[PDB]
């Protein structure tokens, strides 16, 4: 039995989880009072992926909650999905970062940390065979840049040949929601490159653009976005939990999707995504969710891989399919688009495919891409971050807490050798 | 242009082998270093830069310690004089004769005392109270990753070896927190600190030899040079330094050949993945000489990231693989053989040196 | 009496194995929960036949056969299917991490903690047999399981057994279609070690037959659930001779000896010339000519290679159902006559035949017709060195900057494992070069 455990810290990490207990309950058939009222027998046989069991025949998640504010499980606790999780797991403090990198990492996290492992070394040691850890959590903020980072550091010194899967809402372009944000980006990223396996980029932008031109929502609110989030995550892990023909698991797409150890940044998307009028005018079959998927409009990332290239991709299926079509269409796509593709990788594709689909849809596809165009993210934040470390803009908020400015030039080092190794790849002889 | 010195030592029969008669396998043509293995199938030739043909003390171009340190060495020293970089790694399997090569013994001395005596030597040569000398030195390891100081009094207890950390200072480049650095003017001050780090440098026990080395190991000596320019305005400010790197590496060592489980494991994991890493390191190098430029993945070891000003720009590096001519080592030998090679080893059949008893085409012709 | 194990390794072999007990048990007259009621009808006979089936004495009909995985996913539908009455319940499961599409997680990491009990269940087989005849491992390249699980066990039988016949089924990888990205590693780590050990390599490419059952039985979206039938009809027609009656048998060392001139080119191809489906099962005869002249087709063949650029050393032709020797031996000919099918000068006899009474059956819900007669055939050519040259060029391309290396160092491979395993294919290359050099003097 493969097992998963699942860290939300911060408020968006909770916010997205909330939807995520609330779309795998749905699919194994829990109701809120952690209760089995399914149809099927297959919801029940890999049950112990994401949830323990209880004594009435109850089920609890394998959910650990951070914060260091007490708003966010609050809303949890009187909310839809609240009565299921344990609330010996729900840790937080008062006082939150203040949306500095330094008092989540080094002063007010590192008096939480301590509480959060107890939690984990608990869940684990309780698992038959631990495949990973799942953590959603954002940058541009202090709690989920500092305090998550701070939790990978001492997952992986104990759990380093586990996977570390992490979810990330990375910082827009255009529009900001926090004045320090290339600060605290930089500073994670640091920590992420060298700790991490696989990390999946999400920019709420690109989830705007999603909304308006696809779905065709007029207003869009946070738990929409986080919809579509929670199903690019119950994508990637649904071959650990149900049949297939072709199966795959987390290690399995780690290997084919990264080549060099440090380039295990994705740009995922979800097929298929459609108005609430327009169901009745779509052919839903395995094309029309391939050219969904590599639409450069249906990528979270907020980036244009044509402006780049693919090192390698991952097409995760879902239902009754033929295994002709998988092949033939991934192939169709090597061939045609054969610029937008790596040459010393001669199948730049992974595919897996699973029997039982989405609670109302015969089909669905999930997307996993790593491209160098994940380049434009990393320089951005550093233009903006020289731009205010030249001058020392916000710089003795941080220094304040313990930290010094050589620790500065290091995230900015090894974030623009990256972005050069990136760009290595964009180059032929 | 900064290129890389690969050279290679074949070590000559031991008395075990010449009591077993364990055959030869691997041979010289002067400019090749091929192996025949005893079945006379696929013959394996390569071309290195230099080669030290150790193996029969009346052989022309016979090559004692003299002769390797001449050969490789003293450019090294020459090069540290003028302000520019040195990097010497040593690689080879266990009792390849690595030692040998790089320490010696009480007579028969190498690399080591030889570089640090005739630097010494030229030194005392270039004083004049003009300019002036100064030589700081340390030593460390590399175990799963981590760094450990080798110059650190510690008793005995559990976990004791405290493991510093990397850090990236914006000009000086990579260094150690919290690393010791000693001063010396000498040799014999040189040698106790040495004897001191290789008994808590780590071993274990495995089935090569019961004392095999485990980590890898850097002995690093870095020489300030100080000039005086006589305008009585440039007082003692004209500074120079530069950094000698020694670096003993351990062996690659295949875990199927070699049932293990648990530490055994992890450490020939961490050590197999940071040779990997060296030598993609010194084929984009020897990439970057030949012109095409290309990224050098430093920062995915503690080891290049640590040696990376001494491996890149203005600098001189050298790699000396020891190998064994015995047949009862095959694949380690050709495993040395196939990882020191910055060209394309090629591989023929030969066993057609039989045609007729000696070919005798003297007659044909 | 003649009794061989089946050993099914991974998913690819799995999913195949189910396709083939399937018809099996027909064939015999078994139902899926072991029972066999015909024969406590009849008072007599051993259709259930112990080659494949061991027999208990409360009637019950156990087959010999194991297959692990190193994940639990895909046993566990057998363990919870239709067939869970008919295997033994140790069947290995011991699978709580996958080989992550890696040799050095099948070889090493994986690769134990779970072969001491594949050895002993077989052990336990085989002191059950009053003689063997060989194994029949169903593998596929590319993956970690069927690549380094394969190989190691392939190591350690040709120790405790030794000189017993060991042939393999295995998926090889296509030019084009490919799932996976580090397919030319692991394909070029096994077959190093699978050299040396295997007897004859039967191979088959998932890219072939998705154009056979595109063109001859009119399919236009299949699925393994199809691929894997025609794959357990070529097992059947090889294993048929150990089961019915016939007038040419043939036993599994017959393979050995005439399809593998030399002990390193012993991979050869198959396929199965009347494909059809029910509506053309009409207006067509499918005499002895018909389906023996299809197997040579280059279109027909279940490997995406074409015969015409290279030499046929051997073919093996197995024919079943209502067949007459004569018309085999006229049909023969036909096909020495005709000039793009080229022998090499080393063998002037070329054609192996084998001839069979029991007809194929059908499937139920199946996509092939019931037909009298059906052909199998096995063929060792030159021409699938330009197979192995596309995985080596694969290989170097993404070798030479030492791309997904580091996950396989991480389980415990060396840098130079490799190149000593890229030697060799290109060794390997040459004796197909070396063969094909027609003679002089
Ligand atoms: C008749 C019909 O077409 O109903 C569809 C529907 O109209 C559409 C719009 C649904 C609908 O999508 C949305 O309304 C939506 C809104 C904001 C953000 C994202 C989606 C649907 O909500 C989505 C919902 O699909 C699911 O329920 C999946 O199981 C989904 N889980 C949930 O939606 C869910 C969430 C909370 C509680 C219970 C269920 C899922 C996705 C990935 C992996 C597992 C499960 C279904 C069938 C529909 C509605 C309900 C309209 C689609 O949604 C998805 C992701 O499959 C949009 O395209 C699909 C299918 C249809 O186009
Ligand atoms: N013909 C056929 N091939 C299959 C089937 N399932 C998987 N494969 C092939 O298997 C190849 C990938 O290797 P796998 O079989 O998945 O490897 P594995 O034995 O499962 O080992 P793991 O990946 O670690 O589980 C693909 O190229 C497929 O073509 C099947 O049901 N029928
Ligand atoms: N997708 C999504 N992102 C959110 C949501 N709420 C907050 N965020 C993101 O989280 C960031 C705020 O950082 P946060 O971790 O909440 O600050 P903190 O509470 O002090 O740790 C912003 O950049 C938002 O883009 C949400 O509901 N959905
Ligand atoms: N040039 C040489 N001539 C004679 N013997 C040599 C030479 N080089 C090495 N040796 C032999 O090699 C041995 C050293 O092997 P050892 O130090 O155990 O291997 P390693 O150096 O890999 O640890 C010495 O005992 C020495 O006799
Ligand atoms: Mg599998």
């Amino acid at each position: 039995m493969r097992e998963i455990v699942h860290i939300q810290a911060g408020q968006c990490g909770n916010q997205i989880g909330a939807k995520f207990w609330e779309v795998i309950s749905d699919e194994h058939g829990i109701d809120p009072t952690g209760s089995y009222h399914g149809d099927s027998d297959l919801q029940l046989e890999r049950i112990n992926v994401y949830y323990n069991e209880a004594t009435g025949n109850k089920y609890v998640p394998r959910a650990i909650l951070v914060d260091l504010e007490p708003g966010t499980m609050d809303s949890v606790r009187s909310g839809p999905f609240g009565q299921i999780f344990r609330p010996d797991n729900f840790v937080f403090g008062q006082s939150g970062a203040g949306n500095n990198w330094a008092k989540g990492h080094y002063t007010e996290g590192a008096e939480l940390v301590d509480s959060v492992l107890d939690v984990v070394r608990k869940e684990s040691e309780s698992c038959d065979c631990l495949q990973g850890f799942q953590l959603t959590h954002s940058l541009g903020g202090g709690t989920g840049s500092g305090m998550g980072t701070l939790l990978i550091s001492k997952i992986r010194e104990e759990y380093p040949d586990r996977i570390m899967n992490t979810f990330s809402v990375m910082p827009s372009p255009k529009v900001s929601d926090t004045v320090v944000e290339p600060y605290n980006a930089t500073l994670s990223v640091h920590q992420l490159v060298e700790n991490t396996d696989e990390t999946y980029c999400i920019d709420n932008e690109a989830l705007y653009d999603i909304c308006f031109r696809t779905l065709k929502l007029t207003t869009p609110t946070y738990g929409d976005l986080n919809h579509l989030v929670s199903a690019t995550m119950s994508g990637v892990t649904t071959c650990l939990r149900f049949p297939g023909q072709l199966n795959a698991d987390l290690r399995k797409l780690a290997v084919n999707m990264v080549p060099f150890p440090r380039l295990h940044f994705f740009m995922p998307g979800f097929a298929p995504l459609t108005s609430r009028g327009s169901q009745q005018y779509r052919a839903l079959t395995v094309p029309e969710l391939t050219q969904q998927m590599f639409d450069s409009k249906n990528m979270m990332a907020a980036c244009d891989p044509r402006h780049g290239r693919y090192l390698t991709v991952a097409a995760i299926f879902r239902g009754r399919m033929s295994m002709k079509e998988v092949d033939e269409q991934m192939l169709n796509v090597q061939n045609k688009n054969s610029s937008y593709f790596v040459e010393w990788i001669p199948n730049n594709v992974k595919t897996a495919v699973c029997d039982i689909p989405p609670r109302g849809l015969k089909m669905s596809a999930t997307f996993i891409g790593n491209s160098t165009a994940i380049q434009e993210l990393f320089k951005r934040i550093s233009e903006q971050f020289t731009a205010m470390f030249r001058r020392k803009a916000f710089l003795h908020w941080y220094t304040g807490e313990g930290m010094d400015e050589m620790e500065f030039t290091e995230a900015e080092s090894n974030m623009n050798d990256l972005v050069s190794e990136y760009q290595q790849y964009q180059d032929a002889t | 242009n900064s290129q890389v010195t690969v050279a290679v030592r074949v070590r000559p029969f031991s008395k075990r082998e010449k009591t077993e008669k364990a055959s030869q396998v691997v041979f010289t043509n002067g400019e090749e270093i091929t192996v025949e293995h005893p079945d006379m199938k696929q013959v394996y030739s390569f071309i290195y830069d230099v080669s030290f043909w150790s193996f029969d003390e009346c052989h022309p171009g016979y090559a004692s310690q003299t002769t390797v340190y001449e050969t490789l060495a003293a450019p090294l020293l020459d090069r540290a004089f003028e302000g520019y970089n040195t990097c010497l790694f040593a690689y080879g399997q266990t009792g390849s004769g690595k030692s040998y090569t790089m320490m010696g013994l009480n007579e028969e001395p190498g690399i080591i005392p030889r570089f640090c005596e005739d630097l010494f030597a030229q030194i005392a040569k270039k004083q004049t109270s003009e300019v002036s000398y100064h030589l700081e030195m340390s030593f460390f390891e590399v175990y799963n990753e981590k760094i450990h100081d080798l110059l650190v009094c510690k008793g005995e207890n559990g976990q004791r070896k405290q493991p510093l950390r990397a850090r990236e200072h914006p000009v000086s480049g990579p260094y150690v927190e919290g690393l010791s650095m000693n001063v010396v003017s000498s040799y014999s001050d040189i040698q106790s600190w040495l004897e001191l780090g290789n008994k808590q440098r780590a071993t274990a026990a495995t089935g090569m030899n019961d004392k095999s080395s485990r980590s890898h190991s850097v002995f690093t000596l870095v020489m300030t040079q100080t000039k005086t320019e006589v305008v009585e305005g440039e007082e003692h400010d004209h500074r120079i330094t530069s950094r000698i790197n020694l670096v003993d590496l351990a062996g690659s060592e295949r875990c199927s050949t070699a049932h293990s489980s648990g530490q055994r494991l992890k450490e020939g994991v961490s050590i197999n993945k940071s040779l990997l890493t060296l030598g993609k390191v010194i084929s984009a190098l020897s990439e970057q000489a030949n012109g095409k430029r290309v990224f050098i993945p430093y920062r995915e070891s503690t080891l290049t990231w640590l040696l990376k000003e001494s491996l890149g720009g203005n600098s001189k590096t050298a790699m000396i693989a020891t190998v064994s001519p015995a047949a009862s080592n095959i694949e380690e030998t050709l495993s040395t053989l196939r990882y020191a090679t910055q060209a394309r080893l090629i591989v023929n059949i030969a066993k057609v040196n039989e045609d007729m008893n000696a070919k005798l085409i003297r007659e044909l012709k | 009496m003649r009794e061989c194990i089946s050993i099914h390794v991974g998913q690819a072999g799995v999913q195949i194995g189910n396709a083939c007990w399937e018809l099996y048990c027909l064939e015999h007259g078994i139902q899926p929960d072991g029972q066999m009621p015909s024969d406590k009808t009849i008072g007599g006979g051993d259709d259930s036949f112990n080659t494949f089936f061991s027999e208990t004495g409360a009637g019950k009909h156990v087959p010999r056969a194991v297959f692990v995985d190193l994940e639990p996913t895909v046993i566990d539908e057998v363990r919870t299917g239709t067939y869970r009455q008919l295997f033994h319940p140790e069947q290995l499961i011991t699978g709580k991490e996958d080989a992550a599409n890696n040799y050095a997680r099948g070889h090493y990491t994986i690769g134990k903690e779970i072969i001491d009990l594949v050895l002993d269940r077989i052990r336990k087989l085989a002191d059950q047999c009053t003689g063997l005849q060989g194994f029949l491992v169903f593998h596929s390249f590319g993956g970690g399981t069927g690549s380094g699980f394969t190989s190691l066990l392939m190591e350690r039988l040709s120790v405790d057994y030794g000189k017993k016949s060991k042939l393999e089924f295995s998926i090889y990888p296509a030019p084009q279609v490919s799932t996976a990205v580090v397919e030319p590693y692991n394909s070029i780590l096994t077959t190093h070690t699978t050299l040396e050990h295997s007897d004859c390599a039967f191979m088959v490419d998932n890219e072939a037959i998705y154009d056979i059952c595109r063109r001859n039985l009119d399919i236009e979206r299949p699925t393994y659930t199809n691929l894997n039938r025609l794959i357990s009809q070529i097992v059947s027609s090889i294993t048929a001779s150990l089961r019915f009656d016939g007038a040419l048998n043939v036993d599994l060392t017959e393979f050995q000896t005439n399809l593998v001139p030399y002990p390193r080119i012993h991979f050869p191809l198959a396929t199965y010339a009347p494909v059809i489906s029910a509506e053309k099962a009409y207006h067509e005869q499918l005499s002895v000519a018909e389906i023996t002249n299809a197997c040579f087709e280059p279109a027909n063949q279940m490997v995406k290679c074409d015969p015409r650029h290279g030499k046929y050393m051997a073919c093996c032709l197995l024919y079943r159902g209502d067949v007459v020797p004569k018309d085999v031996n006229a049909a023969i000919a036909t096909i020495k006559t005709k000039r793009s099918i080229q022998f090499v000068d080393w063998c002037p006899t070329g054609f192996k035949v084998g001839i069979n009474y029991q007809p194929p059956t059908v499937v139920p819900g199946g996509d092939l017709a019931k037909v009298q007669r059906a052909v199998c055939m096995l063929s060792n050519t030159t021409a699938i060195a330009e197979a192995w040259a596309r995985l080596d060029h694969k290989f170097d391309l993404m070798y030479a900057k030492r791309a997904f290396v580091h996950w396989y160092v991480g389980e415990g491979m060396e840098e130079g494992e490799f190149s000593e395993a890229r030697e060799d294919m290109a060794a390997l290359e040459k004796d197909y070069e070396e063969v094909g050099v027609d003679s002089v003097e």
